């Protein structure tokens, strides 16, 4: 052999060719689920599940791609996703029109790649400051005023027919989990069945646990809560211990030790007047003897991540050092210890001070549904946890992109030469987003995205398309405004894959290790 | 998991709907053909060796003969195939440019697909620009050159059509050409024109026959008052042996008498056959079908020349260079019906032993050293060959100033049309122009220059002594172009007309297509 | 810079005896001949 | 459309072999020197013999250019030319085949 | 344009995607409408080992096969979400899920926008919730209604099982929920409900017992049988011998040290045992009339059993983990995990405990208790496909009538909800907005959409669907323009209109709620669909 | 019943025979509605022999794919039977036959007998055949208008 034989190796414009193929048909199966009108692409999966949304990544991330560039595509809205939360459609469906308008007109006229990099390098540091210049900064606390953010975040899937509710779910969650946020302290446990109408934003935690014992009680007012780390058996030796009987007596001054250890566990746990007590490992048969006679509900085994947001809810600090439970570590303002049924199955709720974490309940209409509304959800709680960071919005709706149209076709122009012709094309890549809203409303997309351009320069930035007419709006009046990073990384890192793919000539194919 | 069917009420079969198999699948299809030839327009263009499906070898510059010798299977891309095997059956040349155009006809045509035009706005607007480019073509020619049937004329004008075929020497080639069509011209026949090729020597050892040349055996024996000159000729359909019936012919002999008379009367049955043929002082008898041995053994005798083997084609093509008539019957050797020859000999051609018919119908001996080579350069001959019986025929020859002259001069005139008719079809015809960038941009691409100062260099010099300028050659054109009016560079009209037209149907046929349905093998 | 390539029809099936290694392949080979008759 | 699968329309049929740029002009000049190498041995008056054993059992030993060149099944398209180089040679000449 | 990022993956593109859904369920909905109403019809199934299950529940066969239909499993997955949250109405999602994509796939066919429709789904989901609250009536369960109680299991048992194997389960069904639910409005179901099954006799045996039934006994010979007045003793921490955690093995270097440690390792037991006997003795020594029974969670050793046999004990061993709280709310006594800290106070009371043997396997009754917050239907049945059938019909029934409760309300049934939301919805769409017209189309097919569940009941019921309709449809307007609006349903038995508040024929609240916002909910998520997508890893 | 006197035997019956023959006749008007008018789309076929055929005609799809539904099979040679006696027409008579059996379909699910419709299909056929003698425009063809007649090529 000379290299290894068996090795496929496409070169030159034949390997770019490959690349922006690829890269523009994969915009091309999410084309249609952008904007409202935006559709459902059901997916099965590899193992028998089902996934039926329009959440981009969530579509994206369920489909198996084989061609390296479009492996480079997918695994990008991943970066997308893993930042803003919403937008995940977007960059795609850019990254393509960046790798179409821009490379086949330019790159079949002989201009070297490297060139094209530099020119489309600069006309991000254009597009980014045009984005926070036609944008407006908002009120991140005006409560009612960041409603109007989520309701129009949610109106693209399936959950707006209950928008009101979402956003006061969604607004809700943040608010007690801001010092700033994690949005994984909100547990978002789905119930199947009722209606969304009956989906309410706990303060506190919700467990799928039963009290261990019967006789322990299923309702305490306001219960003193004490949190384990630890289980609730005798221990072992570490030290790997065996105990070599002699005498006839030895047998039951043992077999009692193990029983007194749980009692001088209990006598230590009910030293600090409590009324519940969960553990994050299993609970004896006989340490629920003496947490009854304790007064104490006790709950065994449950999540370690649920501990760590159950102790932010009620105060408590959870300690696996039995021997010294002190007086901090106890739940002072927790409101109440429930265990409500909710048809066959029990759990235990933790309802009612300075919250820090919190569960969303939800209800639907199927297990199989309820997904893909906690699939809007956490692209609802998203936009919001953005607007707190950074307080800017952007003026959304096709109005965002094509200002970086106009922007960036005046500042081509200005500059010509070489560098001109791929800067003229990420202008040209822009309108690609109004371009598939009027598609997916179905109106003439040439005839408004004239009465679009023009209609802009001298026409206020916030020009753009509403969904369900297909017609020009100016988006302060209607309500349709985009968080100001979604439109920062979306452009971002749409045009940091256009000019990763552009590097590429070669594919060198068998290549191991 | 699994999913279910659609519909089934075939055998097995694909369907490429939503106009996606040609709006997008279709187009990048033939873009990989587009990128072919591309390669191989002009004179700076490259020839392609193409392996055939019985393994011989074929070299070509042209795109015809190139997409001819391949296997293809998309349908929409078959379809601007059969366009260029259009333009060679009735012109000859443009089959690069019927490729070029079409192909991106339909290129350009993807940036008007996704703007948001429809399939039929296009159509008409690709049709609104053609018949305009056709009528502003009409007002652009330049020296309608009809000198009768001028020797000198029909070098300016074969020189370019050969030029960028086999660059190596248009000068050499074309002489040849001319030479040979100045032995027949007084509709001026393709097929009065003949090509013999015999490996050895040059490109330049090639020579013009005011005759014929017959790889064939000769028999008895060579003419040799070939030095004195004036030789009648006598042609037969017949063969030159005892006439049988076709009806079975059997010999029923009863006599003994009967044996002896009858070999011996056979003996005179053909001598006399013959004696009436050389008492009308024939000097060379060319058999289309057999001789026997007892027949060329009198003839043998009596001076006279055999020359068999001759199919159809020769028997036709020789008897309008020696003014003879084929007579099936051999019993009326007519003096009205003979002919008249020059010079018959035995001139030995690369070893071989070559029976010569000069001095109408000619012959052209194109030698060389590769029988691969010589192959192809006769197709570049038969161009030109066809471009003069393209000259003759249609009332006007005209001529057109190449080299990208006539190209660029059409994309500034079709955008003058462009803006002139407002409406949503107006983007059709402004693309339409466009698409003729090709022709100077793969001229250049081919010479290797910069395409991004060639092109803004050629359109400025075209804003009347801009009409001549089209693009060049070599380092010190590499500032640019060249005034084509100087260099003897002209194609001509009917070349642009059957090109631009056929490329416009081609790439508007796929366009009218949104639904191809295929079966399997 | 590497083609597996076909200059000679079923290369494969070509072998070539070269410089002098084949030379002694070829007198030795007579010398076996010779051995068998000279006796 | 009646496939829940629709492969992809084929440019030319499957076993159709494509070389281009660089690749192919290096590539057919390498194969030439390839046939050439093999053939400069019996050149001069202290020139090598070729002994060629063809397909068919026929074993045959020359200097003859043209009959090296010829007895060898030149199978490449390019370094076919060199065939049909040294062939032209017999034709018109004789001598120089090898050369 | 999908077909190069994966050259073997299969999609349903466009039209097709929408047909493939509906086509599908449509077709769930044709293999699940034999099952509606008591006019169903019962089938029996048989799966590759050779057990012969044998229901016509709805979410019965669904989870009884191989689904396949990617659309079809998603549609299964609604009535399961309905079963398992209401107990009844698993076969009204998938036609009303069927007929519903069915209705709404003639207008996307005529050359509508799905999303256009899907809004008027929401948009009448919205009204027909809004309805709902208004049509049905308000029985004071507060007041326990003794009668109109007894008429929902008789409505929903009856839609399962025979003629006379419904009169037999009835009362066995509502006196158990009745058993259960306290003043303070809890019902923590799985208590009293405990569903016994046993193979012998018929299934038109069964018997509620107002206590508790086990499925195990006195493992020795020598115990009692009856005990007249049992104090039951709620046990759980193991009777048997155990090793110690830490490593037990031990060494003796005499032939007595052997036997004098032979005992010494029973003797944590026995000491175990003596707190026991205790107390055994200390309640029962007084009274020859007083009995003293065990039902242990862990362990009883064959060494502590011939105690407990000598002691004249009934003893029980590992009794169900969920047993010690069912015989709480049976006896009184809280259930004691250890010994040594065991007062006479805590032993719960049981005025009659025995025995019953058959073949081989022994049951122990809990009979003639004070009072009882948990109760037992000891299902009897011969052989084991109905042991199975027979209680998939009292589930269906003690969730039905827990509805009743759960729910301060009721809807007439016979179908009579559906056809008055189809006479409402076809009228107020001018109403509901003088609404946008397209939206208008979506309301007008889910409205009559509806239909399914009484037509599908008269298919069933044999006579002529369209036209038993019609008859409804008739007979109200009859009272419609009588100004005192009476409800009107389909009689199943002889083709006519009928009065379900006079026919007896109830149907739960929860049922048709979580029935809506279900077939809604999944139905205008299949119209908006227009890819079905594979792809993955091998 | 069936299945004793052929092992090997395939059979849709009941109100499956009705739901395959349906589906399949709306199937084939689905596949060439795409041909209705001038509004309509020009379609490229290729045979297996790479046979570049390419027509809007509907008796043209037919003629040229290999058809396996046999109630499919069965519409076509209508199709055909339109063609050889008027040459015209033979797409309306496709999904004639398709919204045909599509809205009479709608009855049968709900609970009609067949015969109830296709009784109500000829009578309603007998009816549109007296409409049409009552609705066609008497041109006057024996004195052969010039421009009229250059109409209907034209249409
Ligand atoms: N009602 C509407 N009309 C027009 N444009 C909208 C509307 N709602 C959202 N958009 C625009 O479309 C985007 C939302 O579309 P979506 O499908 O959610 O894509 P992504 O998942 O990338 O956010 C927003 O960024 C906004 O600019
Ligand atoms: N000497 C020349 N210099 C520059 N261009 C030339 C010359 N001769 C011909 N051409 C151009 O080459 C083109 C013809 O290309 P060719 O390879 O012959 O393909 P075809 O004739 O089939 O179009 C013409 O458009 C002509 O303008
Ligand atoms: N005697 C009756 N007459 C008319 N309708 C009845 C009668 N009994 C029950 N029904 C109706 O039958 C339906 C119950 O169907 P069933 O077969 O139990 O399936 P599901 O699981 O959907 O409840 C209810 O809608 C109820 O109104
Ligand atoms: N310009 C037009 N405007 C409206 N309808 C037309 C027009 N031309 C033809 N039609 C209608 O279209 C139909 C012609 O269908 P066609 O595609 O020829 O298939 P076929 O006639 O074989 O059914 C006729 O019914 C005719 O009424
Ligand atoms: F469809 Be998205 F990523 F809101
Ligand atoms: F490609 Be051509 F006919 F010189
Ligand atoms: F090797 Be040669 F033909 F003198
Ligand atoms: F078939 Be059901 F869930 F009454
Ligand atoms: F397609 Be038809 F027979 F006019
Ligand atoms: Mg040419
Ligand atoms: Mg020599």
């Amino acid at each position: 052999v000379f290299m290894n034989a068996s090795q496929e190796r496409t070169t030159g414009r034949q390997a770019q060719i490959s690349n922006i193929t690829a890269a523009k048909a994969v915009a091309d199966v999410i084309r249609t689920c952008l904007g409202p009108k935006a559709m459902l692409k059901m997916l099965l999966d590899p193992m028998g599940g089902l996934v039926l949304t329009n959440d981009g990544h969530a579509i994206l991330r369920e489909i198996d791609v084989a061609h390296p560039a479009a492996k480079s595509m997918l695994e990008l809205s991943r970066t997308q996703d893993e930042e803003v939360g919403d937008g995940t459609t977007t960059v795609i469906i850019l990254a393509g029109e960046i790798l179409a308008q821009c490379a086949p007109y330019l790159i079949e006229k002989n201009i070297h790649p490297v060139i094209i990099i530099q020119a489309l390098k600069k006309a991000l540091t254009d597009a980014l400051e045009v984005i926070k210049q036609v944008s407006k900064p908002v009120d991140v606390e005006n409560d009612a005023a960041m409603k109007k953010l989520i309701q129009a975040s949610i109106g693209t899937k399936y959950v707006i027919h209950w928008s009101e509710k979402m956003c006061e779910l969604a607004l809700d969650a943040v608010k007690t989990v801001r010092e700033i946020d994690i949005k994984r302290y909100v547990r978002v446990e789905k119930i199947p069945g009722g209606d969304v109408l009956d989906s309410r934003v706990l303060k506190g935690v919700l467990l799928n646990k039963d009290v261990v014992h019967p006789k322990m009680s299923r309702h305490i007012e306001n219960p003193r809560v004490v949190l384990l780390d630890c289980p609730l058996e005798y221990k072992k030796g570490e030290s790997q211990t065996n105990i070599e009987i002699e005498k006839e007596e030895d047998w039951n001054r043992i077999l009692q030790i193990e029983e007194e250890q749980v009692q001088l566990m209990c006598e230590q746990i009910l030293a600090v007047r409590p009324t519940l007590v969960i553990t994050e490992k299993g609970v004896s048969d006989l340490a629920q003897h003496y947490l009854l006679k304790g007064g104490c509900s006790v709950l065994r085994r449950v999540k370690k991540s649920d501990n760590n947001r159950i102790a932010r809810v009620t105060g408590a600090t959870i300690v696996n050092r039995v021997e010294d439970l002190k007086e901090s570590d106890v739940g002072t303002n927790c409101g109440l210890f429930k265990v409500e049924m909710i048809g066959d199955e029990y759990f235990s709720f933790l309802d009612n001070g300075s919250g820090k974490a919190c569960t969303i309940m939800l209800r639907g209409g199927s297990k199989d549904i309820l997904n893909e509304i906690d699939r809007n959800l956490q692209d609802a709680m998203a936009v919001a946890r953005n607007v707190m960071l950074s307080p800017s919005l952007s003026p959304g709706g096709g109005a965002t992109e094509m200002a970086v149209s106009v922007k960036l076709a005046e500042k081509a122009k200005q500059l010509e030469g070489i560098q001109q012709w791929p800067y003229q094309a990420v202008a040209d890549a822009m309108e690609c987003i109004p371009r598939t809203l009027i598609q997916n409303a179905g109106g003439d997309p040439i005839r408004l995205l004239s009465q679009l351009r023009a209609k802009h320069a001298q026409g206020n930035f916030t020009t753009g398309i509403d969904g369900d007419k297909g017609k020009i709006v100016d988006m302060v009046s209607y309500g349709i405004w985009e968080p100001e990073v979604i439109k920062q990384q979306s452009v971002k890192t749409a045009i940091e894959s256009a000019c990763l793919l552009l590097r590429v000539d070669d594919i060198v194919s068998g290549v191991r290790k | 998991p699994q999913n279910p069917n659609a519909g089934l009420f075939k055998q097995g079969y694909n369907s490429y709907s939503n106009a996606d198999g040609q709006i997008i699948k279709s187009i990048a299809a033939i873009r990989e053909l587009h990128q072919m030839c591309l390669t191989s327009m002009g004179p700076c263009g490259r020839n392609k060796i193409i392996v055939n499906h019985l393994g011989k070898i074929i070299i070509t510059n042209d795109a015809a003969t190139m997409l001819r010798e391949l296997d293809i299977v998309h349908p929409a891309v078959k379809v601007l195939v059969m366009a260029t095997e259009q333009q060679k059956i009735d012109m000859g040349d443009g089959t690069n440019l019927v490729m070029i155009l079409a192909g991106e006809l339909l290129n350009v045509s993807e940036k008007l697909i996704s703007m948001g035009l429809s399939a039929v706005e296009i159509i008409q607007g690709y049709n609104m620009a053609r018949k305009f480019t056709l009528k502003e073509l009409d007002e652009m020619v330049v020296g309608e050159i009809t000198d009768k049937n001028d020797k000198n004329e029909l070098l300016k004008m074969i020189k370019p059509v050969i030029s960028s075929k086999k660059y190596g020497s248009e000068d050499i080639l074309s002489e040849l050409v001319s030479e040979a069509v100045s032995h027949v011209l007084p509709y001026f026949n393709v097929d009065s024109i003949r090509v013999v090729k015999i490996m050895g020597g040059s490109l330049s050892n090639s020579t013009v026959i005011k005759g014929m040349v017959f790889n064939r055996e000769p028999e008895g024996h060579v003419k040799s008052l070939s030095e004195d000159k004036k030789h009648k000729v006598a042609v037969f359909t017949c063969p030159l042996d005892i006439a049988n019936t076709e009806t079975k012919g059997t010999v029923l002999l009863h006599n003994a008498q009967e044996m002896l008379d009858f070999s011996k009367g056979e003996e005179k049955q053909i001598d006399a056959m013959m004696k009436e043929i050389a008492d009308m002082g024939v000097e060379c008898i060319v058999a289309g079908a057999g001789v026997g041995e007892l027949a060329l053994h009198y003839l043998n005798r009596y001076g006279i020349l055999v020359l068999k083997v001759p199919s159809k084609f020769e028997l036709r093509r020789l008897c309008r260079v020696c003014g003879a008539t084929p007579l099936p019957r051999l019993g009326a050797p007519t003096p009205e019906e003979l002919g008249l020859v020059e010079t018959v000999k035995t001139m030995e051609i690369g070893g071989d032993r070559v029976t010569v018919f000069k001095q109408r119908t000619s012959t052209i001996i194109l030698r060389g050293a590769t029988q691969n080579n010589l192959d192809d350069i006769e197709r570049a001959i038969d161009d030109g060959v066809a471009a003069v019986k393209g000259l003759m025929k249609p009332s006007g020859g005209k001529l057109l100033p190449g080299a990208g002259a006539t190209e660029i001069e059409l994309i500034s005139r079709i955008t003058k049309y462009g803006e002139r008719t407002p409406g949503l079809l107006q983007l059709a015809i402004k693309q339409f122009a466009v698409a003729f960038e090709v022709v100077p941009r793969t001229l250049a691409e081919t010479a290797g220059l910069d395409v991004n100062e060639v092109l803004p260099n050629l359109y400025a010099a075209h804003n009347t002594d801009h009409l001549y300028k089209g693009v060049d050659i070599d380092g010190e054109s590499d500032e640019g172009v060249k005034d084509i009016r100087e260099e003897n560079i002209y194609d001509m009209l009917a070349t642009k007309k059957f090109a631009i037209n056929v490329a416009t149907e081609a790439a508007t046929t796929v366009l009218s297509i949104d639904q191809i349905i295929m079966a399997k093998k | 810079m590497g083609r597996p390539f076909i200059i000679v029809k079923d290369q494969g099936n070509k072998k070539r005896q070269h410089g002098l290694e084949a030379k002694k392949s070829h007198i030795l080979a007579a010398r076996s001949v010779a051995s068998i008759i000279k006796t | 459309n009646f496939g829940s699968q629709t492969p992809t329309i084929v440019v030319l049929k499957e076993g159709t072999d494509a070389s281009q740029g660089k690749g192919q002009i290096i590539s057919n000049i390498n194969a030439c020197v390839a046939v050439q190498e093999a053939l400069k041995p019996t050149l001069g008056p202290l020139g090598s013999d070729i002994l060629i054993v063809t397909s068919n059992q026929k074993t045959t030993i020359s200097n003859d250019g043209a009959t090296i060149l010829k007895l060898l099944d030149v199978v490449h398209p390019a370094a076919k030319t060199l065939v049909d180089i040294s062939r032209a040679q017999d034709a018109e000449v004789g001598d120089g085949t090898t050369s | 344009s999908l077909q190069l990022l994966n050259p073997k993956a299969e999609s349903l593109r466009r039209d097709a995607a929408l047909k493939v859904n509906v086509t599908s369920a449509e077709g769930l909905q044709s293999v699940l409408e034999t099952n509606l109403g008591p006019k169903g019809t019962l089938k029996m199934l048989v799966d590759g080992a050779g057990n012969i299950k044998l229901t016509k529940d709805g979410k019965v066969l669904l989870t009884e096969m191989q689904i396949q239909s990617p659309t079809a499993v998603l549609i299964a997955r609604a009535a399961a979400a309905q079963d398992e949250i209401t107990g009844d109405g698993t076969t009204t999602v998938v036609c009303l899920v069927g007929e519903l994509l069915r209705q709404a796939h003639r207008f996307i066919q005529e050359g509508v926008h799905p999303r256009i429709i899907t809004d008027g789904f929401e948009i009448a989901r919205k009204e027909s919730m809004k309805f709902l609250d208004e049509f049905k009536i308000s029985k004071t369960n507060l007041s326990n209604d003794r009668e109109f109680l007894l008429q929902v299991a008789r409505s929903s048992l009856l839609t399962k099982v025979d003629a006379d194997l419904t009169e037999v389960l009835t009362p066995i069904v509502t006196d158990a929920v009745l058993s259960v639910y306290d003043a303070q409005a809890d019902n923590l179901d799985l208590h009293m409900v405990e569903i016994m099954q046993m193979q012998h006799l018929s299934p038109k045996d069964t018997t509620f017992i107002k206590g508790l039934v086990l499925d195990h006994g006195g493992r020795h010979p020598d115990m009692p049988t009856r005990v007249k007045n049992a104090y039951v003793l709620i046990l759980n921490v193991s009777l048997e011998y155990e090793k110690t955690e830490v490593n037990s093995g031990f060494f003796y270097s005499s032939a007595d040290q052997r036997d004098k440690l032979a005992a010494s390792e029973r003797k944590f037991v026995d000491a175990k045992l003596k707190k026991i006997i205790d107390l055994k003795n200390e309640v029962c020594g007084m009274d020859p009339d007083k009995g003293f029974v065990i039902i242990n969670q862990k362990g009883i050793d064959p060494m502590s059993l011939d105690v407990f046999a000598k002691h004249n004990i009934l003893a029980l061993r590992r009794a169900k983990r969920r047993n010690m709280e069912r015989l709480q709310l049976v006896t009184g006594g809280e259930a004691q995990n250890s010994v040594e800290d065991l007062s006479p106070q805590i032993l719960g009371f049981s005025g009659l405990v025995y025995q019953e043997t058959i073949g081989e396997e022994k049951f122990t009754y809990v009979t003639e208790n004070t009072d009882p917050k948990s109760c037992t239907i000891l299902i009897k049945g011969s052989t084991h496909y109905a042991l199975a059938q027979t209680k998939d019909a009292v589930r269906d029934g003690l969730r039905a009538v827990a509805n009743v409760l759960k729910d301060k309300n009721i809807i007439p049934g016979a179908g009579a909800f559906y056809i008055a939301l189809s006479r409402y919805l076809r009228s107020a769409n001018m109403n509901k907005l003088g609404a946008k017209g397209k939206t208008k189309t979506g309301i007008e097919a889910f409205a009559e959409a509806l239909l399914v569940i009484p037509k599908t009941l008269v298919k069933n019921s044999g006579f002529d669907p369209l036209d038993v309709l019609a008859m409804v449809e008739d007979e109200l307007d009859d009272a419609q323009d009588s100004d005192e609006t009476r409800y009107v349903g389909v009689d199943l038995n002889i083709g006519d209109s009928c009065d379900p508040t006079i026919e007896g024929i109830w149907d739960s609240y929860r049922v048709l709620r979580n029935a809506i916002t279900g077939a809604t909910g999944i139905a205008s998520n299949l119209l908006l669909c227009d890819e079905l997508l594979r792809a993955g890893r091998s």
